[PDB]
C-alpha cells in the first residue's frame, strides 16, 4: 500500500512539473500545478506496477507456523 | 623522585571458519 | 575571527554565545531568575564541521579571560604531575577573573574508565571529576569541550553540572553551504560570471573546511592558467566560473575519501536502448534530490530502492556507470563479497560503516553489485560458519529499514538470479520496484550498436541494419564481440599492409568485409534454458496478476 501511494504520489508531482514548465515556457513566449490534489488517474494509471510482497508459500509457511 | 611508565602489551581475537557437509 | 566567520550553523551560534555572553554581562537577571545558567557544554559531530572554529571565535570576541587545553597536553612523565597540572590550570583560570576553560579533543583525556587499562588517565578523568563537581567545584567559570566520538566519554562525566548541554554541529545544508561560500568568497576577487547558488546546489556532502578546500582548489587553478612579476598580471586574476567547476568535478567529499571510486568515463549515450528504464531512473533519482518541495506537499517521503535482474550482460553495470558518472548525488560503488571477513561481526561492522558514511553524505547513492552473493536466503545453508550470512543478511534489512531518518540513501542492486534474493529484500521498503532488463529487440540492437560505434570510423555505406535483422536472439556483449572481432580484423589488415609497405595510411575504415567474415563466429550468449528461466520468473511476479 506504501508503494502503491508513492507511485502515485510520483505521477503526480511529474505532472505538476511538467504543467510548471509548460507554463514557463508559455510566459518566456498564482497556482503551482492545474490541481494540487493528486487526481484519480493517477491512482487508476499508478496500479499497473505495484506487486504483493509475500509468495503463498510464505503465507502457508506462516499459516502452520500459526497453527502449531 | 618518582616517574611513571605507560605500557601497552597485546590483544587476543576470535576467528570464524567454515565447514563441509556430506548431505 | 568573529560571528562572521562561522556559518550554516545559526542554531547553534546563538545558543553558545548567548550562554557564554548572557550569564557573563547580566548576572543579575540570572540572580532574578533564581537558578544558574548551563556551565560545560560539548561540541561534537563530525570533523572539519567548525567546532575549533567556534571555540576561536568565541575567544577573539568575548573580553573574558580564556584559558586552553589540548588533551595530551596535561600528561607528563613524573608521578601525580598530570592532575598538578589541571588543578594549577583550574586555579589559574578561577583566580584572575571570570574565565572560559577550552578542552579540545576531549576524547584523549575522558576515556569510557571501564574499557581502559591503564592508571595515570583512571586517576585524572577521576581529577576532572573532581575538578568540575564537588566540594569548591567552580566559581565563575565556563567550561567547553570539543569532541569527535561523543560516545567515547565516560557517562558520569556527561551528567548536570559537569556537561549538562549538549550541541551538535553537524553536516550543513543548501542554505548553509551557500552561507559559508559567501563568506569564504568575501575576500578573493570573483569574476561576474560565478554564480554560488548552483555551486551549493551541487555540492551535495561538503562540510565546513570542505568548501574552504575547494575555493582553494579553484584559486589555484586560476593561478596556473595565466603563469604560462609584473603588476599587469599581478592585477586581473578573475576567478572564473570554469575554475569551480573543474575544481568541484575534481574534488570530492572528505567522508568519502576513503571509498573515493575510481573515475570511469562513460555516458548516457553510450547506453543504447532500454529509454524507458534510463528516464524512470533519472525520475526516480533527480526528483528527490531537487524538488523536495513538492514531496513535502503531498506529505510523502520519496521511493528509493530498485533492483535490476535479467540474463548477463544485458547493461546493468552499464546502467549502475552510467549513474555513478552522470548524476549531482555522490556514488558509493560496494562489490558483494568485499565486506565479508574472517573476524566475528566485522562484516556487519563494515556494512554499518558503509552505510553511516552513505548517509553522512548524502544524498548518496549504493551500488550492489551481485545481491545474491551477500543477501541470500536464511536458513537454508545447514552446514554454515555460524550463520555469518544470515546475520549479514539481517543486519542489511535493518540498515536499509530500521531506526533510521530515512533522509536519502538510494540502493541498487544489480543481480541475475532473482530466485535467491531475500523475500524480505523485495518488499516495499528496501528494492520498491524491480526493473527486469529484457535481450534487446531490433530497434534496440541497432541503437547499442550506434552507440559503440560513435568513436568508430566506418565506410560510407555500411548499413548496421543488416546486422541488426541477422542479430535474433543476441545481448549487447555479443554485439560488443561482433564489433572487436570486426575492428581485431582490421588492425591485422593495417598491420600486414605496414609490412607490404615497409618491405621495400592504407586502411581509414572498418569494411563491410571485416563485418563480414567478423561475423562468421557470432555467437548468442543467452541460451534457451537460461530465456524460459527468466521468462519463467517474470511470468510468476505478473501471476500475482
Ligand atoms: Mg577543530
Ligand atoms: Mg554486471
Amino acid at each position: 500500500l506504501l508503494y502503491i501511494v508513492q507511485r502515485a504520489a510520483k505521477y503526480a508531482i511529474k505532472d505538476s512539473i511538467e504543467a510548471h514548465r509548460q507554463h514557463e515556457a508559455e510566459k518566456e513566449v498564482p497556482e503551482v500545478d492545474p490541481v494540487p490534489y493528486i487526481t484519480k488517474e493517477h491512482f487508476a494509471e499508478a496500479m499497473k506496477t505495484a506487486k504483493r510482497s509475500v509468495s503463498d508459500a510464505e503465507l502457508r509457511r506462516y499459516e502452520a507456523y500459526s497453527q502449531q | 623522585a618518582a616517574a611513571a611508565a605507560a605500557a601497552a602489551a597485546a590483544a587476543a581475537a576470535v576467528a570464524v571458519a567454515v565447514a563441509v557437509a556430506a548431505a | 575571527v568573529g560571528y562572521d566567520d562561522i556559518g550554516g550553523c545559526r542554531k547553534q551560534m546563538a545558543q553558545i554565545r548567548e550562554m557564554v555572553e548572557l550569564p557573563l554581562r547580566h548576572p543579575q537577571l540570572f540572580k532574578a531568575i533564581g537558578i544558574k545558567p548551563p556551565r560545560g557544554v560539548l561540541m561534537y559531530g563530525p570533523p572539519g564541521t567548525g567546532k575549533t572554529l567556534m571555540a576561536r571565535a568565541v575567544a577573539n570576541e568575548t573580553g573574558a579571560f580564556f584559558f586552553l587545553i589540548n588533551g595530551p597536553e596535561v600528561m607528563s612523565k613524573m608521578a601525580g604531575e598530570s592532575e598538578s597540572n589541571l588543578r594549577k590550570a583550574f586555579e589559574e583560570a578561577e583566580k584572575n577573573a571570570p574565565a572560559i576553560i577550552f578542552i579540545d579533543e576531549i576524547d584523549s583525556i575522558a576515556p569510557k574508565r571501564d574499557k581502559t587499562n591503564g592508571e595515570v588517565e583512571r586517576r585524572v578523568v577521576s581529577q576532572l571529576l573532581t575538578l568540575m563537581d564537588g566540594m569548591k567545584a567552580r566559581s565563575n567559570v565556563v567550561v567547553i569541550a570539543a569532541t569527535n566520538r561523543p560516545n567515547s566519554i565516560d557517562p558520569a562525566l556527561r551528567r548536570f553540572g559537569r556537561f549538562d548541554r549538549e550541541v551538535d554541529i553537524g553536516i550543513p545544508d543548501a542554505t548553509g553551504r551557500l552561507e559559508v561560500l559567501r563568506i569564504h568568497t568575501k575576500n578573493m576577487k570573483l569574476a561576474d560570471d560565478v554564480d554560488l547558488e548552483a555551486l551549493a546546489a551541487e555540492t551535495h556532502g561538503y562540510v565546513g573546511a570542505d568548501i574552504a578546500s575547494l575555493c582553494s582548489e579553484a584559486a589555484m587553478q586560476q593561478i596556473r592558467e595565466k603563469m604560462d612579476i609584473d603588476a599587469e598580471v599581478l592585477d586581473s586574476l578573475g576567478v572564473t566560473m570554469d575554475n569551480f567547476r573543474f575544481a568541484l568535478g575534481n574534488s570530492n567529499p572528505s567522508a568519502l575519501r576513503e571509498t573515493v571510486v575510481e573515475s570511469v568515463n562513460v555516458t548516457w549515450d553510450d547506453v543504447g536502448g532500454l529509454d524507458e528504464i534510463k528516464e524512470e531512473l533519472k525520475e526516480t533519482v533527480e526528483y528527490p534530490v531537487l524538488h523536495p518541495d513538492q514531496y513535502t506537499k503531498f506529505g510523502l517521503s520519496p521511493s528509493k530502492g530498485v533492483l535490476f535482474y535479467g540474463p548477463p550482460g544485458t547493461g546493468k553495470t552499464l546502467l549502475a556507470k552510467a549513474v555513478a558518472t552522470e548524476v549531482s548525488a555522490n556514488f558509493i560503488s560496494v562489490k558483494g563479497p568485499e565486506l565479508l571477513s574472517m573476524w566475528y561481526g566485522e562484516s556487519e561492522s563494515n556494512i554499518r560503516d558503509i552505510f553511516d558514511k552513505a548517509r553522512a553524505a548524502a544524498p548518496t547513492v549504493v551500488f550492489l553489485d551481485e545481491l545474491d552473493s551477500i543477501a541470500k536466503a536464511r536458513g537454508g545453508s545447514l552446514g554454515d560458519a555460524g550463520g555469518a550470512s544470515d546475520r549479514v543478511v539481517n543486519q542489511l534489512l535493518t540498515e536499509m529499514d530500521g531506526m533510521n531518518a530515512k533522509k536519502n540513501v538510494f540502493v541498487i542492486g544489480a543481480t541475475n538470479r532473482p530466485d535467491q534474493i531475500d523475500p524480505a529484500i523485495l518488499r516495499p521498503g528496501r528494492l520498491d520496484q524491480l526493473i527486469y532488463v529484457p535481450l534487446p529487440d531490433e530497434n534496440a540492437r541497432l541503437s547499442i550498436l550506434n552507440a559503440q560505434l560513435r568513436k568508430t570510423p566506418l565506410e560510407p555505406g555500411l548499413e548496421l541494419t543488416a546486422i541488426a535483422k541477422a542479430t535474433q536472439g543476441f545481448s549487447g556483449a555479443d554485439l560488443l564481440y561482433i564489433v572487436q572481432r570486426a575492428a581485431k580484423y582490421a588492425i591485422k589488415d593495417s598491420i600486414e599492409a605496414h609490412r607490404q609497405h615497409e618491405a621495400e595510411d592504407p586502411v581509414p575504415y572498418i569494411t563491410k568485409e571485416h563485418f563480414a567474415e567478423a561475423m562468421k563466429t557470432a555467437k548468442r550468449s543467452v541460451s534457451d534454458a537460461e530465456l524460459r528461466r527468466y521468462e519463467a520468473y517474470s511470468q510468476q511476479m505478473k501471476a500475482s496478476r
